[PDB]
């Protein structure tokens, strides 16, 4: 009922009233927690952008770390910190390039490392959260490098140092596993596993080709480390998971998000981040709505939950919105992270009723990234 | 709002433009951006010059000055913007006059704008 | 009973047979001709006060005792800063604690002992009189109590209206009486947005009461030795004053070199300036503060001397953070908080403020 | 207006979303800033890597290859943003991926995206 | 009445149809001409900024320069070059500060020449035109700095180098009347004429003062540097006038851009770049409206016009929207350009009837400043 | 009338008559059966032909003649660009001004002089009549006359759809006649997006007519020599090819090393590849143009030496601006480049893609 900038009035007032004095200082953000969510405005391509720290129970902003261009966040799932890797040029866009490493005390939001990559090897690309990636440990940030050819780049945290860079096939994301192993997906169609020691040739191993050529897996897909769980949707809602809890790639059986009879009447999933994944429940959220084929990153209007071990359709919720990307918080009773890169606005729902509960505005230029730690 | 009509100002909500403290503020409230009505949101840098207006309170019916301060060192939050200017003067009267920067004396030489926080100073 | 104890304090303040000659009262030093502080000439000029044996100087300027009821006891506050308290370094906890000490200070009134000052108040019938009115039959007989009772007399009359009448032209322009004129108006706009507010004002932020221009913390502000008074001490050239750190159970290296704020009340009238008088001119003593504000030749050099400030007495915990402002002053704004300060004195010393 | 029906080409205006060769544009029209539908601004440095996607005529029922170029080296333009994806397919066959930078081979090194030219390579 | 974007789909479909090739290229700007005009848009306090430069007769963007937090553009008289004193730090907003010039050739927009400016020495403020300004010859530009202490930056362009600072006193703005002096306002209500040469104190000579205390000189002054006319309006649309012509000042009588029944019912100017002086007609223009009178920085939507020598109105037009800054090309039937802020869109009106004759939007994120170059 | 011009080009084309000892014709080293080029290996393999005394051998690969009919003549044009012409430095203005060049070149047909050529052309009865009837009783009988005249004839030959057919796998698909394979169709997408369309294509953007895949303009692209042609040549180890600088008329040095981009219609089957024949496998010279865009060893190693590729004969006047595209290929792109290539092979030569 009463706002937060109404409690703040009535505070101050009642400060002011009472003669309570109070020094003007930096605060810093509350202790980070389960329902703490990370927003990434990549604004459109512009040259700097900004990410906002915010509380989704209160829906209040509590702090915010500006980046360069098209950087890729993390968010370590303990809560010890966030980064991210970012560029930077001499004259704004133009002039010498430096791509670079920031480590972010989570309440403070100083920078308590900053490691530059030589050679300017960051991807540049509208921002897909699995480009860049920490390792289990937190003590590695591995990130992906398009040009001249595919690369992943091993940065030390612990030591505050860029290590090398690992050579890999025709191969895209990377999904740590381990503080020595990630996988990648391939243009043929088969997943990598890359192992690498501190020096030489890492050991690169290939699954089964397991999708067809004329079938689209999503820039998107939702991976949670500790539960080694990669749920990968195609343009269609056809949805692939593959466990990675053992060490190696197990394809689990693929379900269908959509019925058939809504995928003949234009059913179709369609947004940025279109597919979230919650680890203690087990289940799957993916944004659909009625659109042609090609319209595939266009705004969603409604989500639907399905049990992810047999595959049920659990709810299908109307969003009220135009909404482009979807997470959840990690905890018991999750909310369920809603962000329209048009309203520029983050709405936060009850992610079993899938209520609108607070909403959040004014967040950047075209906000697109939604990001939690995974923290029980 | 009429933005040609005389201000009007509240002292019920601190994230509006016409909350009764941000008489003369320029740029962005810091409670939007993680701060509160008189502390910088992390990460941001205190400056410790100010500009000065005489704000009414339509609580206490009671003017006070108010000697804005502006967190510094981050890129503009672009939440709650707000420009009012009530008793601002040119630049040749810099203590009245909010178009300038006042981000000096804030650690580690931060100078660019992020919010501006609103302390009362002393009554009118 | 309150009238009386201050009244008791009263004749107790213009006493010389409190000193070991009988040449030196409280009111010799802390003249109310001159907002009590000492207008006499000794080997350093004004900067430090001649005790009751004729020679011995001290080391610190004698400060004003107006407003120095308003002072919160010694204390540790939340943030960590120590704050209140009396002496230029703190080491006496309030105004009673304090008033015993010049009594016995060999440099001072220089009295052997608690019971040679018994003996001087036993020697007077009108303070067997008093004394024993306030604090029961046979107090002057025990050395202790006498003491003790003197220094509660002595705090109670420095808490009358005399000492802190609130009724300077600045009390008077808040009230509504009077308006300031542009020029001091200026004065008062500059000090309330530049750097001055964060220290010589009671509150962080709101409005103070009773507003004494002083936040009663401790700060180094950088000011260097002042050679001819440290001479006429006679603690010697390699002496450090070392401020709040010398007060007896601070340890912490980080107070070396801090100094109470002073209220800046009656501050035109009571030069010289700074903790050992080194500055003859208000309009100095504000400058000094441009010290460490940019990189500037102007702001390196002592007007009064036409050479650099000087080091630092203490190298290490300067208050940097409020002090590197990043803005000179430049004269038209010193001549407006000039003009301001002349503002902060109470209407009685207002003929002082011409000469 | 509705974002989710199918797309309907024109050729009326190329500073309008639906012009037929913006069939798979994402960033903004190089018309609007000073370029022309097939060159840069200037400034603004032509890269040569490209993207490509078959492009419906309206006027005259051909399909074109539309070969996209980037105008890359400055902050981008913010005039006539457009996204569209006309059988654009993930980043794994980039050849017909449009959230990549395809700044590659500009003069200067240049790879900030400024906006983007619609030249025609080709019929499909 | 086709428009530019059907007049280029014609053109490209002839073309397509005859067969006609043509190679991808980075184009030149037309050569800089009379109805040239820049919009300078300093999004708010944002760490980067943009200028569009915009051909006024066909309402079409013809090229953009990117510069970073709150720079001061200039443009020559004779359309020689353009310039700005611009601000980036080494971690977006955060980090080691530089503060330089970059001059631009006005056809290819390449930057011709990069001046640092040693010790951060650029006064961070809310743009004001002549906070930095060129002299007449095209040599020298001129710099105001605010901290620690007022002082003008000497920048010596033809030789690429920065060459001093200059003490003065409590003074601001930079009014450029020979290669070797400019004029200053000072806090005292006179101005300040500041003749300077390479080393040594500037000989400072003070006008008489012209205002009282309680008149508020605007921060947005006209000066035609051609003309040697300084046009400064206060707070009530009382204009004063200062001829500089001689390399002196002399004061004009003062006129009144409104009626005492205007005044009287609220009429008063408000705005950005509130007013602007055509040379050749010797004209003044301000933007006016009823307005309490603490809103001297609200858009206004009416236009007074008047002769500079007599004071007497020629017109009063109504805008039809909300501006915050006018300005108006030098030449002939000149143009009048009116920057709607909150719109984001130059509208372009003929002078002569106040008619709005044709718009260019989507100028950034709070465009403030127009700059035109008078070539006549 | 110009079938006849082109029926006596047909002739004169596989007459060995036009070389000094009889030996070979311009079929010889011009073979239909192999697109218009050299099958027999000399001293340097394929790289490059031997003439008509059994042992000269020239210093370039003979190209071929497929398609050569749709370059421009020779021209700078309004971009400063040199383009068209014929032979690899551009030296012949166009067809008719190559066609006396072999046959008077001592190390290919090796004629003395143009009045040799008249005199073999005048022995044939044939030749009296087929060239009499088109250009004047008497013709043969002028050197001069004879000379032009048997040049005309052979470009006549050279502009018949004999050797520009357009039937090409390629062909039909862009007639909707057929669909490329899903591995020609990455080949082509990406021949088609990366750097390759910006030298290989006929235009810098609308649809061409008839598409040979090149500009007709002339690069460096940074060839080190082929050591046992060069060998074979006999030129000298201190011989530097200048490419288009070599052209009589041009003086510009930024023109050395340049030369004229190949059309890569029927390259499948015209191996080796470059203007030295010094790559055997089209696969390699794919990988050539990799050099300039990366460390990997796709971009600095030669497959089929295991070595560097060696320094570029002449090492200024690369074409850095076009191929330090930032990307390189990989051993997936470039088997697709070979597949689309392979659809660039006309209907008739189809079967020695094998
Ligand atoms: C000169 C010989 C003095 C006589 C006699 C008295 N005092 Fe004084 N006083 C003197 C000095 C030099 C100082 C500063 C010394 C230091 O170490 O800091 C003081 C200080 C005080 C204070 C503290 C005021 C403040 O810190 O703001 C008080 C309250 C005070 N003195 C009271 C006082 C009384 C009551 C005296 C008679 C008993 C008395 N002083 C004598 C110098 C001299
Ligand atoms: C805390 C960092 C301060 C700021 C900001 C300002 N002042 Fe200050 N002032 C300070 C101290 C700790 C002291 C005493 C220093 C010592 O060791 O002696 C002072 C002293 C003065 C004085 C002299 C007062 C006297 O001797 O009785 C004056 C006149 C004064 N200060 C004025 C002043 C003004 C005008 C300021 C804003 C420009 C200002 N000070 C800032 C602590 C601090
Ligand atoms: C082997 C000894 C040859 C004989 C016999 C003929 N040609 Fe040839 N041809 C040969 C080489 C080595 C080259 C390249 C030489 C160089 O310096 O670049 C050529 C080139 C041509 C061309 C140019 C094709 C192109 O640039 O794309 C034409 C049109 C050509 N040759 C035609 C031609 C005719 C008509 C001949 C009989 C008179 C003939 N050639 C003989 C190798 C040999
Ligand atoms: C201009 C800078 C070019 C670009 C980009 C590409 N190629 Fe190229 N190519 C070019 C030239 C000037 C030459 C001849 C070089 C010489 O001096 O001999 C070539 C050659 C080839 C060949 C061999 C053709 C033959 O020998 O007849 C092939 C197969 C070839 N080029 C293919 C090719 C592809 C697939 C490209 C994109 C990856 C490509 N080239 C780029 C000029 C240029
Ligand atoms: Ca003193
Ligand atoms: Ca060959």
């Amino acid at each position: 009922q009463e706002t937060q900038g109404q409690a703040a009035a009535r505070a101050a007032a009642a400060d002011l009233a009472a003669g309570q004095d109070d020094e003007p200082r930096i605060l810093e953000a509350p202790a980070p927690d389960a329902r703490r969510v990370y927003v990434n405005d990549p604004a459109h391509f512009a040259a700097v952008t900004q990410q906002f720290v915010i509380d989704g129970e209160a829906g209040r902003v509590i702090g915010m770390i500006d980046g360069g261009f098209l950087p890729n966040p993390v968010v370590a799932d303990d809560g010890s910190f966030i980064a991210h890797a970012s560029t930077v040029f001499s004259r704004i866009a133009r002039g010498e390039r430096t791509d670079y490493v920031e480590v972010f005390d989570p309440v403070t939001l100083l920078p308590t490392a900053d490691i530059e990559l030589p050679d300017a090897p960051r991807f540049l690309v509208g921002t897909y959260p699995w480009m860049t990636s920490l390792t289990p440990d937190g003590k590695t940030l591995l990130f992906y490098q398009f040009s001249p050819a595919p690369a992943v780049g091993v940065v030390d945290l612990e030591g505050k140092a860029f290590k090398r860079m690992l050579d890999v096939p025709d191969c895209y994301h990377i999904f740590p596993t381990a503080p020595d192993t990630f996988f990648m997906h391939c243009r043929d169609g088969s997943l990598a596993k890359v192992a690498f020691g501190t020096e030489g040739t890492p050991e690169i191993t290939h699954t089964e080709v397991f999708h067809p050529e004329d079938e689209f897996l999503i820039n998107h897909p939702a991976y949670s480390q500790k539960a080694g769980r990669l749920v990968w949707p195609t343009y269609t809602g056809k949805i692939h998971q593959i466990d990675l809890s053992s060490g190696d790639a197990k394809f689990l059986p693929a379900v269908e998000a959509l019925t058939e009879a809504e995928r003949a009447d234009g059913w179709r999933p369609g947004g940025w981040q279109q597919v979230a994944y919650h680890r203690a429940l087990d289940r799957i959220y993916l944004l659909v709505d009625q659109r042609d084929e090609w319209r595939h990153k266009t705004a969603s209007r409604f989500v639907v939950v399905l049990d992810a071990k047999t595959g049920e359709r659990l709810a299908k919720f109307e969003m009220g919105h135009e909404i482009d990307s979807i997470n959840v918080s990690q905890d018991e009773k999750p909310l369920l992270y809603a962000l329209s890169t048009g309203d520029k606005t983050l709405y936060i729902h009850d992610a079993e009723s899938g209520e609108e509960l607070r909403s959040v505005n004014q967040l950047g230029h075209g906000p697109q990234v939604i990001t939690t730690a995974d923290m029980g | 709002t009429d933005p040609r009509a005389k201000w009007v100002p509240q002292d019920n909500d601190i994230q509006a433009c016409d909350y009764w403290r941000h008489c003369s503020i320029d740029g962005n409230i810091c409670d939007c951006s993680g701060g509160s009505l008189t502390n910088c949101p992390p990460g941001t840098k205190l400056a410790t010059a100010s500009w000065v207006a005489s704000c009414y309170n339509p609580t206490d019916g009671q003017s006070y000055l108010i000697a804005y301060r502006d967190c510094c060192g981050y890129n503009v939050s672009g939440r709650c913007p707000c420009l009012n200017t009530e008793g601002e003067l040119p630049v040749y009267r810099p203590e009245f006059a909010n178009d300038i920067i006042w981000c000096f004396g804030a650690e580690d030489d931060a100078m660019t704008y992020h919010c501006t926080i609103s302390p009362i100073v002393g009554k009118a | 009973a309150d009238d009386a104890l201050a009244a008791l304090g009263a004749q107790l303040f213009v006493d010389p047979a409190l000193s070991r000659n009988a040449t030196q009262s409280c009111a010799t030093c802390h003249d109310p001709a001159r907002a009590f502080t000492d207008p006499r000439e000794g080997k350093a000029g004004l900067a430090v006060s001649v005790g009751d044996d004729g020679q011995s100087h001290g080391d610190r300027n004698t400060p004003t005792l107006g407003y120095a009821a308003l002072v919160p006891a010694f204390h540790r506050d939340a943030n960590g800063k120590y704050k209140g308290g009396q002496f230029w370094d703190g080491r006496a906890d309030d105004l009673k604690q304090q008033a015993g000490q010049p009594m016995l200070n060999p440099v001072e009134m220089a009295m052997p002992d608690r019971a040679a000052v018994a003996a001087r108040l036993r020697d007077d019938p009108a303070y067997r009189t008093g004394f024993e009115a306030l604090f029961g039959k046979g107090v002057l007989d025990d050395p202790e109590r006498a003491f003790d009772a003197a220094a509660e007399a002595l705090a109670a009359y420095q808490a009358t209206g005399e000492f802190s009448p609130f009724d300077s032209k600045y009390d008077r322009v808040m009230r509504g009486e009077e308006k300031f004129t542009p020029l001091e108006e200026f004065g008062y706009t500059v000090f309330i947005t530049w750097n001055c507010r964060l220290c010589h004002m009671q509150r962080k932020q709101g409005v103070a009461e009773r507003e004494t221009f002083t936040n009663f913390e401790y700060h180094n502000i950088g000011l260097p030795v002042n050679e001819t008074a440290r001479e006429a001490s006679g603690l010697g050239a390699d002496h450090v004053d070392h401020g709040l750190l010398a007060r007896p159970g601070i340890e912490d290296p980080a107070q070396s070199g801090r100094f109470k704020v002073p209220s800046l009340r009656n501050v035109a009238v009571t030069g010289p300036y700074m903790h050992n008088g080194v500055f003859t001119d208000l309009r100095t003593a504000i400058l000094f503060h441009n010290k460490y504000t940019s990189r500037r030749p102007e702001a390196k050099i002592n007007p009064e001397t036409g050479a650099p400030w000087g080091e630092p007495e203490v190298a290490r915990n300067l208050s940097l953070a409020e002090l590197q402002s990043g803005l000179m002053l430049d004269d038209g704004r010193v001549d407006a908080l000039v003009a301001f300060l002349e503002t902060l004195t109470d209407r009685r010393y207002e003929p002082l403020l011409e000469e």
